[PDB]
């Protein structure tokens, strides 16, 4: 998408880290091209309505956030059943300011400033 | 199993001279011939 100025959209810190995040969530395990690990496994936990694919998917949730670097650490919050529909709620702890800080800092010894995760 | 059950209080037992005369009640056997089932869903909620 467009900025409204002409140039193209992006998005920042939080913006950056939710689009990232979703990417990741909606991405297909496999699917991308030069990352096989790159995804999820949602797709085939479309199953049946029990505690079993609850945890099945809470796991699966748990794995692809764990898995982008700068998650410092992800946990279930709560979820419930209701009939076809599934609904739950995760907590995202990002690394933080002092972290970052520090880890900026340290780039400028480099120079690079940039980000090959 | 040839009869179903029979109270036993209800055995009494008279005796006069050459004539004993008995009184008793008995639930008779019987064979399943017809079964009515009737079956309700519900919906549930789980959590946690």
């Amino acid at each position: 998408s467009t900025n409204g100025n002409g140039d193209l959209d992006t998005v920042k810190g939080i913006d950056n880290m939710k689009q990232q995040l979703q990417a990741r969530l909606l991405t297909p395990r496999g699917s991308l091209m030069l990352h096989p690990n790159y995804g999820s496994d949602l797709h085939n936990l479309f199953g049946l309505n029990i505690p079993e694919q609850a945890t099945l998917i809470e796991m699966e949730v748990l794995r692809t956030l764990t898995s982008d670097n700068r998650v410092k650490s992800a946990n279930l919050i709560d979820w419930k059943i209701q009939g076809n529909v599934y609904s739950g709620q995760f907590s995202v702890e990002i690394k933080s300011v002092e972290e970052s800080i520090n880890f900026v800092l340290g780039q400028d010894e480099e120079g690079i400033f940039a980000l090959f995760e | 199993n040839e009869i179903q059950d029979f109270p036993a209080e209800d055995v009494q037992v008279i005796v006069e001279g050459n004539e004993a005369r008995i009184s008793m009640t008995v639930y008779p056997i019987r064979s399943f011939k017809k079964i009515s089932v009737s079956l309700v869903y519900k919906q549930q909620t789980l959590q946690a």
